[PDB]
RNA sequence: UCCCCCGUGCCCAUAGCGGCGUGGAACCACCCGUUCCCAUUCCGAACACGGAAGUGAAACGCGCCAGCGCCGAUGGUACUGGGCGGGCGACCGCCUGGGAGAGUAGGUCGGUGCGGGGGA
RNA sequence: CGAUCAACGGAUAAAAGUUACCCCGGGGAUAACAGGCUGAUCUCCCCCGAGCGUCCACAGCGGCGGGGAGGUUUGGCACCUCGAUGUCGGCUCGUCGCAUCCUGGGGCUGAAGAAGGUCCCAAGGGUUGGGCUGUUCGCCCAUUAAAGCGGCACGCGAGCUG
RNA sequence: CGCCUCCUAAAAGGUAACGGAGGCGCCCAAAGGUCCCCUCAGGCGGGACGGAAAUCCGCCGGAGAGCGCAAGGGUAGAAGG
RNA sequence: CUGACUGGGGCCUGUAGAGCACUGAUAGGGCUAGGGGGCCCACCAGCCUACCAAACCCUGUCAAACUCCGAAGGGUCCCAGGUGGAGCCUGGGAGUGAGGGCGCGAGCGAUAACGUCCGCGUCCGAGCGCGGGAACAACCGAGACCGCCAGCUAAGGCCCCCAAGUCUGGGCUAAGUGGUAAAGGAUGUGGCGCCGCGAAGACAGCCAGGAGGUUGGCUUAGAAGCAGCCAUCCUUUAAAGAGUGCGUAAUAGCUCACUGGUCGAGUGGCGCCGCGCCGAAAAUGAUCGGGGCUUAAGCCCAGCGCCGAAGCUGCGGGUCUGGG
């Protein structure tokens, strides 16, 4: 699954969620989309078994666009170790997700199966979801 | 993206701005010399002299020299005494040195 | 078509009172004019969906004018997903840059064979008369097996409107399609430990 | 003109400049009133201070 | 378990330390700085720290001359 | 007081890149020479001197063109000083004052001071 | 000029250990027990429906993921208690919870029957004797309707044991 | 465990944690002063041995190179050669 | 008169936000060195690639130690207001150098802790004095000099315990929800919105019709719409998919989809908002503080009135300070 292939940093600190998407708002590749609804940190493991769920939904067609990216380390101390003596190692890796954001697109398959793949692929997801499907508000962006 | 002529240029009179007097700018051309004597906290010439002006001669150098006390003659008559020489992107030697001894006799202070 | 869309003005009132009474802000100008606006959303809506960037829509004024505009931007608020504030843009007698809907005619060899079409441009940017408008513009895709790919070059245009972006940028494409054959591989698949970038006497 | 000013809401609790502000004003106890004259920097600290105050303009 | 950081220097205190309209004495500091932030304009000298100073009395005033850089000047009075 | 040019500044790309055009009377350049002053880690390319047959080819100056570059509203939004609410939380809202960035329209192939030289 | 006086504002020119033989002054400013907060870990329950189950996602199961509950585990924290809150196991005596081991009631079953599985309701009562080991736990023998799991300062030492 | 540089640091200064990353305990007789001169990396093209990269020629190339060493700031209108 | 604070003006800044021009990260596509692999070769060049993929480009993003940008604010100086248990200067005397909660901004921790460590602010500390919050240092209200069997308010309240409305108007809720919980689930309920289909008679019921090729195959070993994908073509139709599922060992076996008779007015599906439902298990006896509440004594909206403190007022007194 996703991660940077090289950081200039090993340990990212944890900053904030506040806020709406910064961008990645409207849909850009394919015909329907999934949209978060509340924020997160989405592990390089969910996103992989969104995707998963979603080429299984499908069988052979389609094409999935993944439109989040894990590039902030998560940290965590070894078990039952105190307090101290320096940072958590890299565990996983995350990617953040404000309100608003598409995460999900697919392309090339029948609107009942864009549908049902982008559910199931939500049911994976830690947050809470809405299915759109391409406007022209998108086309205009 | 400039040339060692613009540099030159830029990096003497930026010295020479530096101490605030008066500054003697000598421009040479293929055949002529000309001469004022700027002030730059004001962005005005003081006083001029130029071998196109005085409709002088024949030997560059010798006419330099001449343009050069003829500069100095204007600049005392108004006041003038003190000044920095502005050699621009030429070497002091030849016609602007010559130039530079004629100002020098003529009476300018430096 | 060509829609039609009945606009008002505004001076002061606040564009919160606005769009909490279903009004949706706005501007319209050009060159010559510029004006603070407003549409009923709902009415707008209708019309935007169908008519979008490509197509012109007519806001007929209070003041009597019925202008003839493209919608040049619209701003969508990023948590809702609702539009917030339009950019009606003011045509006239000039030619306009703005975009034209591309036609993908035929079905590609590539999707016969199980592929996807990867409509990379649904339109094109185009310099053009107002009176000259095209509905759209047809593409034959059907030569298109995966995974090729078209430009705007390959594009046929009508006559009067001139590309207005590189003939290199392509602008469809036929891609192998997702197939669960691939997730063993995929999901054994090792991958490597993130390098970190040397700092100090390392580089 | 002038301001009438009344202090009505406790600043306690509230940023010292805020205090700071009523002493500016004269201000020392609640529902006390003073007429200041209308000035800039007068009306600097009243608008400083008005969700603690009641202004009312007089004469 | 243990850190290989944990260290850091002192703070340098630097910046401007006189702003435009500001009263100086011949010697007042006016800029403390890394290299040539601001660099020194009509009556302000150098130290070999890039450090900038009254020249003479006077007033400070700042100068921002585009692709040449900023300059503080100090106006004699 | 206007036009051209030569110097020298100021604003610091709305001044830049590119394409096209144009100028040699004057000025400037290239130019002709390398005895002489001076000079090349070799080179008269540069720097430098002495020149005046030629040419505006290079350079420069002045025009024109918006492909790039640069500038860029208005509108709306983000964010926020201060004042208020909500949520168990991640977080979310209202009021008042301030208000971007992106983007859209659009703009730009510079403007200006001082002194010289020439012209009307 | 002589400082890794580097524990770098540098106690002496000159210095390591041990104490379960230990002592005093203090501290709940600070550990170990218990409680508390937390709930990562732990136990339990769900959402999703890939896939297994000859056939058939859901009789029985549930990849990758997702949400929770509990407060019995191991910890985190250091909040009362260090002018003392006795600490494991056993015995004795109970009492409560129910996520029920048995007994009663029930739905589904890949329930012919008998016997099972699985879930639901149910805490009235019941829930054996023994070998090993300090053991709690666990394994084992012989039985049983069953040989439940937890709380009560890991219930109970001004109740015993030790 | 002292010292330097960046982040944390909430756009003056300052600001903690056994928080996130790196350096110092030297050096240079020029690597110092001053005068004069010069301008980079990189890209494409061309050129015996000669190569991705040696030196040479052309064009483009404002600074991405250099600046003894970490980082940062600075910097060709030079601090670089 | 210089103070806190404030007004105006200049200068300084690199955060929020945002951006991608730098440093790096980054999904996909294009283009195209380089490898992998397949044709064709060793006579050295070719050609093909749905393979991994550099640089570059486009779309779309990410960053404390990135910034082409960039606020609100903040800092400082000048002028001005500002006479305050303000300020500045010299000196005498200290105590403190264990803090803590809360809000906001971060780090650490697990987007744990009545956790920890900084910043700005506040309060407790020292206001364990007073009102509210059932009770309760730090939440809301408010800074207690003394006295009063007077008045007005604050937060919070006004059905009874308990002072003041069983106050007025509109709406919702039927869960005692209110009076502790999530993913997720649902013909709960009210209200909006958008689609389909229908008096060219729909939906429900009372009645039919569902048909040829054709048990089609890349198809193994059965694969006849109903075990995978790279096929959905039609004949005939009033209609009928090479088919929604129930069915086989594969069939055959039924219904939907879809057309026809009866009635004769609606019917089916999606989405959004409000309030509710499940999801919901713990240990001595229960409980929203209690009683008890259902066009509320609950919730949302809009009002008028009252109650309510040691706050403010009235009356009297004390002491200090300033002024007479
Ligand atoms: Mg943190
Ligand atoms: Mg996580
Ligand atoms: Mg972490
Ligand atoms: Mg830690
Ligand atoms: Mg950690
Ligand atoms: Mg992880
Ligand atoms: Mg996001
Ligand atoms: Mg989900
Ligand atoms: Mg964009
Ligand atoms: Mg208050
Ligand atoms: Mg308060
Ligand atoms: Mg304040
Ligand atoms: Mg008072
Ligand atoms: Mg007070
Ligand atoms: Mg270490
Ligand atoms: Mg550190
Ligand atoms: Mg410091
Ligand atoms: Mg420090
Ligand atoms: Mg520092
Ligand atoms: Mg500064
Ligand atoms: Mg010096
Ligand atoms: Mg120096
Ligand atoms: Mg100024
Ligand atoms: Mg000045
Ligand atoms: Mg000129
Ligand atoms: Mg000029
Ligand atoms: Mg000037
Ligand atoms: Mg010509
Ligand atoms: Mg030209
Ligand atoms: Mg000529
Ligand atoms: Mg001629
Ligand atoms: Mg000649
Ligand atoms: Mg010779
Ligand atoms: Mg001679
Ligand atoms: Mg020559
Ligand atoms: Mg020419
Ligand atoms: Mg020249
Ligand atoms: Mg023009
Ligand atoms: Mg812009
Ligand atoms: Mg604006
Ligand atoms: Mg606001
Ligand atoms: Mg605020
Ligand atoms: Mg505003
Ligand atoms: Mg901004
Ligand atoms: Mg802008
Ligand atoms: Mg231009
Ligand atoms: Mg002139
Ligand atoms: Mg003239
Ligand atoms: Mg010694
Ligand atoms: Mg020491
Ligand atoms: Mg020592
Ligand atoms: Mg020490
Ligand atoms: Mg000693
Ligand atoms: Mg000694
Ligand atoms: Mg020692
Ligand atoms: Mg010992
Ligand atoms: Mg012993
Ligand atoms: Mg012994
Ligand atoms: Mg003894
Ligand atoms: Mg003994
Ligand atoms: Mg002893
Ligand atoms: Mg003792
Ligand atoms: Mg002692
Ligand atoms: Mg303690
Ligand atoms: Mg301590
Ligand atoms: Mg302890
Ligand atoms: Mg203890
Ligand atoms: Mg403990
Ligand atoms: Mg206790
Ligand atoms: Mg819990
Ligand atoms: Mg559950
Ligand atoms: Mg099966
Ligand atoms: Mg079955
Ligand atoms: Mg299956
Ligand atoms: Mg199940
Ligand atoms: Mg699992
Ligand atoms: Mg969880
Ligand atoms: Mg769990
Ligand atoms: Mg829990
Ligand atoms: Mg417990
Ligand atoms: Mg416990
Ligand atoms: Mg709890
Ligand atoms: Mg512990
Ligand atoms: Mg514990
Ligand atoms: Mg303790
Ligand atoms: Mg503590
Ligand atoms: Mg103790
Ligand atoms: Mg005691
Ligand atoms: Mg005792
Ligand atoms: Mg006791
Ligand atoms: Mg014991
Ligand atoms: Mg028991
Ligand atoms: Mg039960
Ligand atoms: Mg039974
Ligand atoms: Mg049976
Ligand atoms: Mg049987
Ligand atoms: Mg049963
Ligand atoms: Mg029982
Ligand atoms: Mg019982
Ligand atoms: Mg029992
Ligand atoms: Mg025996
Ligand atoms: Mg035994
Ligand atoms: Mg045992
Ligand atoms: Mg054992
Ligand atoms: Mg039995
Ligand atoms: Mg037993
Ligand atoms: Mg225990
Ligand atoms: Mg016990
Ligand atoms: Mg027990
Ligand atoms: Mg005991
Ligand atoms: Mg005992
Ligand atoms: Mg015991
Ligand atoms: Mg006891
Ligand atoms: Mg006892
Ligand atoms: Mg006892
Ligand atoms: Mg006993
Ligand atoms: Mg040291
Ligand atoms: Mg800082
Ligand atoms: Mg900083
Ligand atoms: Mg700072
Ligand atoms: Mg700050
Ligand atoms: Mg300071
Ligand atoms: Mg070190
Ligand atoms: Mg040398
Ligand atoms: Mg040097
Ligand atoms: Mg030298
Ligand atoms: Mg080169
Ligand atoms: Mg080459
Ligand atoms: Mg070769
Ligand atoms: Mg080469
Ligand atoms: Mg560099
Ligand atoms: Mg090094
Ligand atoms: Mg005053
Ligand atoms: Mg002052
Ligand atoms: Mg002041
Ligand atoms: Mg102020
Ligand atoms: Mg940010
Ligand atoms: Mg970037
Ligand atoms: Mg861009
Ligand atoms: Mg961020
Ligand atoms: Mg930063
Ligand atoms: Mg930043
Ligand atoms: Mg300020
Ligand atoms: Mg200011
Ligand atoms: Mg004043
Ligand atoms: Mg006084
Ligand atoms: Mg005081
Ligand atoms: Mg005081
Ligand atoms: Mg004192
Ligand atoms: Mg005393
Ligand atoms: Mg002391
Ligand atoms: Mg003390
Ligand atoms: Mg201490
Ligand atoms: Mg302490
Ligand atoms: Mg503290
Ligand atoms: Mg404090
Ligand atoms: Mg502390
Ligand atoms: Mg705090
Ligand atoms: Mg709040
Ligand atoms: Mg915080
Ligand atoms: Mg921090
Ligand atoms: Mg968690
Ligand atoms: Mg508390
Ligand atoms: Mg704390
Ligand atoms: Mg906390
Ligand atoms: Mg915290
Ligand atoms: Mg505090
Ligand atoms: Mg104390
Ligand atoms: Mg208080
Ligand atoms: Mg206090
Ligand atoms: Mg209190
Ligand atoms: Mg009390
Ligand atoms: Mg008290
Ligand atoms: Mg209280
Ligand atoms: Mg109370
Ligand atoms: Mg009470
Ligand atoms: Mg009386
Ligand atoms: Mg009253
Ligand atoms: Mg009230
Ligand atoms: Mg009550
Ligand atoms: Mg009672
Ligand atoms: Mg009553
Ligand atoms: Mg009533
Ligand atoms: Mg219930
Ligand atoms: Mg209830
Ligand atoms: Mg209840
Ligand atoms: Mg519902
Ligand atoms: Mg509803
Ligand atoms: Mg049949
Ligand atoms: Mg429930
Ligand atoms: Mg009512
Ligand atoms: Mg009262
Ligand atoms: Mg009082
Ligand atoms: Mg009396
Ligand atoms: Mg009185």
């Amino acid at each position: 699954m996703l991660m940077p292939r090289r950081m200039k940093y090993r340990k990212q600190q944890r900053g904030r969620l506040k806020g709406a998407t910064k961008g990645g708002d409207y849909v850009a590749f394919g015909d329907y989309g999934l949209v978060a609804l509340e924020p997160a940190w989405i592990t390089a493991q969910q996103i992989e078994a969104a995707r998963v769920a979603m080429v299984r939904h499908f069988r052979r067609g389609g094409k999935i666009f993944i439109r989040i990216f894990p590039d902030k380390p998560y940290t965590k101390k070894p078990l039952e170790v105190r307090m101290g003596k320096g940072k958590g190692n890299v565990e996983g890796y995350v990617a953040v997700v404000k309100p608003g954001r598409v995460m999900f697109e697919v392309a090339g398959v029948t609107e009942e199966q864009a549908m049902e793949a982008l559910r199931i692929a939500g049911h994976k997801l830690p947050i809470k979801t809405k299915i759109v499907r391409r406007d022209a508000y998108d086309e205009a962006q | 993206r400039l040339t060692a002529y613009e540099r030159r240029k830029f990096r003497v009179r930026n010295r020479i701005k530096r101490t605030g007097r008066l500054r003697l700018s000598v421009f040479r051309s293929l055949k002529h010399i000309y001469a004022q004597i700027i002030d730059d906290e004001k962005g005005v010439t003081l006083v001029s002299a130029s071998s196109l002006a005085l409709k002088l001669k024949g030997n560059k150098t010798e006419v330099a020299r001449q343009v050069g006390r003829a500069l100095a003659e204007k600049a005392l008559a108004l006041g003038i005494k003190q000044v920095a020489f502005d050699r621009g992107p030429y070497k002091y030697h030849g016609r602007v040195k010559a130039l530079a001894e004629g100002a020098r006799e003529g009476g300018l202070e430096f | 078509m060509e829609y039609r869309l009945k606009a008002y003005y505004r001076e002061g009132e606040k564009p919160s009172a606005l769009r909490r009474a279903g009004k949706l802000p706005g501007v319209m100008y050009n060159r010559h004019l510029n004006r603070k606006v407003y549409v009923d959303l709902v009415e707008f809506d209708k019309v935007f969906r169908q008519a979008s960037i490509h197509h012109v829509i007519v806001l007929e004024l209070p003041d009597g004018q019925s202008l003839p505009t493209l919608v040049r931007q619209v701003n969508l608020d990023k948590r809702r997903r609702r539009p917030e504030h339009v950019d009606f843009f003011v045509l006239s007698d000039e030619p306009v840059e703005m975009y034209v809907p591309l036609r993908f005619v035929g079905t590609p060899a590539g999707v016969r064979a199980g592929g996807v079409l990867q409509e990379i441009h649904r339109d094109i940017l185009v310099k053009v008369s107002p009176r000259n408008i095209p509905e759209f513009i047809e593409v034959d895709v059907s030569g298109l097996e995966i995974g090729d790919s078209l430009h705007a070059s390959d594009l046929k245009l009508p006559p009067g409107v001139e590309l207005a972006v590189s003939p290199e940028e392509t602008i469809a494409a036929v891609v192998p399609p997702e197939d669960v054959e691939k997730l063993a591989e995929e999901a054994a698949a090792e991958v490597a430990e993130p390098e970190v970038i040397k700092k100090g006497k390392e580089e | 003109p002038r301001l009438k000013v009344k202090l009505v809401k406790s600043p306690i609790g509230y940023p010292k400049d805020q205090k700071a502000a009523l002493k500016a004003l004269g201000l020392r106890r609640l529902q006390q009133e003073r007429v200041l004259e209308d000035t800039p920097a007068i009306r600097g600290n009243v608008e400083k201070v008005a969700h603690l105050v009641r202004v009312e303009v007089v004469e | 378990g243990s850190t290989r950081n944990g260290r850091d220097s002192q703070a340098k205190r630097l910046g401007v330390k006189r702003y435009e309209g500001q009263v100086v004495r011949a010697g007042n500091i006016l800029v403390r700085q890394r290299g040539t932030r601001f660099k020194p304009g009509k009556n302000v000298g150098m130290g070999r720290d890039f450090t900038l100073f009254a020249l003479v009395d006077g007033v400070v005033e700042f100068q921002d001359r585009g692709r040449l850089g900023r300059y503080v000047h100090v106006r004699p009075l």
